[PDB]
């Protein structure tokens, strides 16, 4: 309902999770798990790459259709871009629903 | 190719004139049929029957016209010169739509 593909067998899950390395423990061996781990965090890099399947227009419209252009104007911040000190701002939500099929 | 001449018809034979036929194979038009109206082969067949115009509409706000409503020229499409001695043919395949359940 809030629009996608409905999908029986979803891309799976990747879940991740550091690895807990213990401070010292004591010289006396101990019932109670563990109250003290070496605060850690991870970093690094993440590809996703999805192939996508277009379906090509097959139209005999003759006007030209509406298509999502950009605002052709002497303006003062350029629209899906930075700003001054780095500010990725999407301006406006873009649908997908501009072609003309005939009903 | 009729002749009005003097308030007179006098219909005369023409024998270069074309008649242009395409079938719209590829649902690129609106499709008018289907809309149960008139101008079909007729019942009984021994009537002459008329042809209809093929009109189309299109999106509208009231009886406006918005930047969606599509205009079809159609002569836009490849159609086929048909002289006093040619003819049009095509075959067409219906898919396997469910049988019309003829019972009570």
């Amino acid at each position: 309902l809030m629009g996608g593909f409905g999908l029986k067998n979803p891309p799976p899950q990747i879940l991740i999770k550091n690895t807990p390395v213990p401070a010292n423990p004591p010289a006396e061996f101990s019932a109670t798990k563990f109250a003290s781990f070496i605060t850690q965090y991870s970093t690094g890099q993440v590809s996703v790459e999805i192939e996508w399947e277009l379906q090509k227009e097959n139209s005999k419209r003759w006007n030209p259709e509406v298509q999502y252009t950009s605002n052709y104007a002497k303006s003062a911040n350029v629209d899906f871009t930075v700003d001054n000190n780095g500010l990725y701002t999407e301006p406006r939500p873009i649908g997908t629903r501009y072609l003309t099929r005939p009903l | 190719e009729v002749t009005t001449n003097d308030g007179v018809t006098t219909i005369a034979n023409n024998l270069t004139s074309t008649v242009q036929v395409f079938s719209d194979s590829e649902y690129q038009l609106p499709y008018v049929l289907g809309s149960a109206h008139q101008g079909c082969l007729p019942p009984f067949p021994a009537d002459v029957f008329m042809i209809p115009q093929y009109g189309y509409l299109t999106l509208n706000n009231g009886s406006q016209a918005v930047g969606r409503s599509s205009f079809y020229c159609l002569e836009y499409f490849p159609s086929q010169m048909l002289r006093t001695g040619n003819n049009f043919t095509f075959s067409y395949t219906f898919e396997e739509v469910p049988f019309h359940s003829s019972y009570a």
